[PDB]
């Protein structure tokens, strides 16, 4: 019992625990295009924060902000797979489906891409099975749903008590979000990016697990 | 003749006419007769000290005896059945409002409450038109949840029969919860004016001598919360479910002394009347307490509602308001 | 009342765990009757007796 | 069970509070997770008003 | 619409035996029949004698054995006698069910005047075929 509590409390107190601050620059994001958005007409009011500035009618987000956001974010996702949680991904579009769940399946994580089920996390057990767990983390590479509203999974893990990790665009609306990124959504070198390294941070967070369960073993 | 009778059940359909029940199954046992004979294997065990009892008649009185028991027996159901009239009543008699619904309900997950009572609010026979019934008969109750620590909520639910709405509304309330922040336990922590969809509320924040100064309804939510004192007055609409809504938005608007503290960087001083020009200190700005002071003004913009202000010269009249009224 | 459909208590000034629970502990003020549900005639009894 | 209610605060609000209420009786995991590290704003829920009258936005333009 | 020994819909929480979950139209194609006789062939006589004959055991039987009746009654006819089985809940303590035995047999056997046989088959609690 006493050890237990050790190896989960001492994570905690180390900001960089597994080391996540090379595994991207404001120069990798500038190369991965995430500081594009929408024409200004398209931008959301919540947005108008992190945006920099309209370039000749483009928006463009602000890159500092991006790291200072996703850093926190993959920190957040780690501390999470580390703890042995579930991690949904969850995009509705469909350029990248297959990214996502390529990418979900080879970490140990559950992706959705697809139709969403209406009751789904609010009603769970008649949906999915007679007693089921949650996920414990939802993770949104996409805030939308491909009519332009904001996916039901983010009012449903927000109603449900579950913390959100999600890219918000121009467009879309932040607020009911835990951790957002601000960042270009659409083009593939983002998609992309974002996917490698929430991948990557779940990978180290589940390796270091298993090394500090192997001291905790030489240990005793 | 024997070939025209019928069974019990038909005759209890064809009686009753849906289109109340005793049962004659009660009461007699195997070989029960009238003619009164003791069969070796029903009326009698199948032995006595010696082996094989054979076929035997009681008496005349014995048989009186017997029969005056299964006429004790009908008349003890028939007591039975009219002593099965006893209530617990909410507010007023037939009004459904305040009365204890019991416990909700334990959910999938092992989890259960005990603590948490819950009072029916406001039940209301609901209709529809449907092509196919003409009229369609709904209940809808809106119920009310707490365990009296603070934590508390409510909901709708609706079905034909109104136990199965009592039901629904229970276990949906669960599902909705506030925390309700006391202060010292009991009162809110400074006055509450909201106005919510034509219906205002206002809720002054009492000492502790003063129980409960409430609109029936808000005295039961208030008892489901754990507040032990408050006035509050409601205007316009007094509609059920707009009132528990508005004060349950009121009461999680709350802005508690830690958070005036903080917002403001400076110490929150209560000044007690019974305890004279003592300074307590409820408060402190966690991080920097302000080298600063803040501005007096001689004059103060508020909005004030012209019924305090009315009543704090002595200008509320009404035979109504100054009543003693029953223990809160 | 309270107070007659049990005969067993007795109104006196002498037992103040009876006359305590009819004054208000913060205000130390007696209630009124309809606060209470006592009759009036074990009212002015208790007024009385407190004193 | 819970607060389902989105509106009324953070999810980190309601949880910590259902919790000081003793009614969740386990402390969930991302709770922990959160103390330690939180985020820049809290997650709390706005409705989107739309813009009327004389107010612009606070973009500027890049040149 | 056909309410010939039909059990309706309720709100789907109602007990329902094999039997009486399937409707008349349904007789010798899922169904079987509850009785059993040479009677109603081609070239056969006195059908109403054991029409009236089978009535009155079905009421006997419902009288007899009070409460404990699970579904309806199977009656066979085999060169003249009766094989009368029964579905029997398990009520009575089984002295009495013996008791019973023996008076039935006699009794029908003395009533008919062909030999009567009987058979209880026990059961825990109705068999349901539906709802529940
Ligand atoms: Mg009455
Ligand atoms: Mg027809
Ligand atoms: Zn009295």
């Amino acid at each position: 019992n006493d050890l237990r509590d050790r190896i989960l409390s001492e994570p905690l107190k180390h900001a960089d625990f597994f080391n996540l601050k090379e595994l991207f620059s404001v120069r990798s994001l500038f190369d991965a295009r995430v500081h594009l958005g929408h024409k200004a007409g398209c931008r959301h009011r919540f947005m108008e924060p992190y945006l920099f500035g309209s370039r000749l009618g483009q928006d463009i987000i602000d890159l500092e902000q991006t790291a200072a956001h996703l850093q926190l974010a993959l920190n957040f996702t780690a501390h999470v797979a580390y703890r042995e949680g579930i991690i949904l991904f969850v995009s509705r579009h469909r350029q990248f489906a297959h990214l996502i769940e390529t990418t979900a399946r080879d970490c140990g994580e559950y992706a959705h891409t697809r139709y969403f089920k209406g009751g789904l996390l609010t009603n769970a057990p008649l949906l999915l099975g007679p007693g089921v767990r949650l996920p414990d983390l939802i993770i949104f590479l996409h805030t939308l749903n491909n009519v332009f509203e904001p996916h039901v999974a983010v009012r449903d893990a927000a109603k449900m008590n579950i913390p959100t990790v999600g890219i918000v665009d121009t467009n879309c609306n932040p607020a009911l979000i835990t951790y957002p990124v601000p960042g270009n959504d659409d083009s593939p070198p983002a998609v992309r990016l974002f996917c490698r390294l929430f991948q990557v941070a779940i990978s180290r967070a589940k390796e270091k697990r298993r090394q500090v369960e192997a001291l905790y073993r030489l240990q005793g | 003749s024997f070939f025209t009778k019928l069974t019990a059940d038909e005759l209890w359909k064809g009686a009753l006419a849906e289109s109340r029940r005793k049962d004659l199954n009660r009461g007699q046992i195997i070989g029960e007769g009238r003619h009164g004979f003791l069969w070796p294997g029903l009326n009698i065990p199948l032995m006595r000290n010696g082996a094989v009892q054979t076929i035997a008649q009681r008496s005349k009185e014995d048989q009186e005896k017997v029969e005056a028991d299964m006429v004790q027996q009908r008349e003890e159901w028939d007591r039975r059945r009219k002593m099965k009239v006893k209530r617990e009543r909410g507010w007023s008699g037939n009004t459904w409002g305040g009365v204890s619904l019991g416990p909700p309900d334990p959910g999938p997950n092992g989890e259960t409450y005990d603590d948490f009572d819950t009072r029916i609010l406001e039940v209301r026979n609901v209709f529809n038109m449907t092509a196919k019934e003409g009229r369609k008969r709904s209940v809808r109750v809106l119920v009310a949840v707490g365990n009296g620590k603070g934590a508390a909520g409510f909901a709708i639910g609706k079905a034909t029969e109104r136990a199965d709405a009592f039901r629904k509304a229970k276990n949906r309330a669960v599902h909705y919860l506030h925390y309700i922040e006391r202060y010292e336990d009991h009162t809110i922590y400074h006055d509450i004016s909201l106005k919510f969809k034509r219906t205002h509320i206002k809720m002054k924040k009492q000492p502790r001598g003063y129980g409960l100064h409430c609109h029936r309804a808000i005295m039961t939510i208030c008892r489901l919360i754990g507040i032990k004192d408050l006035y509050a007055k409601v205007s316009g609409s007094v509609n059920m479910l707009n009132l528990t809504r508005g004060l349950f938005l009121g009461l999680s608007r709350q802005e508690t002394h830690q958070q005036l503290a903080d917002k403001k960087s400076l110490h929150v001083v209560e000044f007690r009347e019974e305890c004279g020009p003592l300074p307590i200190v409820v408060a402190s700005p966690q991080g920097a307490l302000r080298k600063d002071p803040e501005p007096e003004d001689e004059v103060p913009d508020i909005t004030l509602d012209w019924e305090d202000v009315k009543a704090a010269q002595g200008m509320k009249r009404s035979v109504w308001s100054g009543l003693k009224r029953a223990a809160t | 009342c309270p107070i007659c459909r049990d005969q067993k208590l007795h109104v006196d000034f002498r037992n103040v765990k009876l006359l305590e629970q009819f004054v208000c502990a913060h205000t130390g003020i007696i209630f009124h009757a309809p606060y209470t549900g006592v009759c009036m005639k074990q009212h002015k009894k208790l007024t009385q007796a407190i004193q | 069970a819970g607060s389902r209610l989105e509106t009324v605060g953070s999810i980190f609000s309601r949880t910590r509070d259902l919790i000081r209420a003793g009614v969740l009786k386990e402390k969930p995991l991302w709770l922990d997770i959160y103390n330690a590290f939180p985020p820049l704003r809290e997650p709390v829920f706005r409705r989107p008003r739309l813009r009327y009258g004389k107010a612009k936005a606070a973009v500027q333009d890049i040149f | 619409k056909n309410r010939a020994a039909r059990v309706r819909v309720s709100k789907g929480d109602k007990p329902v035996t094999y039997e009486e979950a399937h409707a008349p139209h349904y007789i010798a194609h899922r169904k079987g029949w509850l009785s059993l006789h040479t009677g109603n062939l081609d070239g056969e006589d006195h059908a109403a004698e054991r029409t009236v004959e089978d009535v009155f055991l079905r009421k006997f039987m419902l009288g007899t054995f009070p409460g404990c009746l699970a579904d309806q009654l199977v009656l066979k006819r085999r060169a003249n006698q009766l094989e009368i089985c029964a579905l029997v809940l398990r009520q009575l303590p089984p002295h009495k069910f013996y008791f019973l035995v023996g008076y039935s047999e006699t009794l029908l056997s003395h009533f008919y005047k062909c030999p009567v046989h009987l058979h209880l088959q026990t059961v825990p609690s109705k068999v349901v075929y539906k709802y529940i």
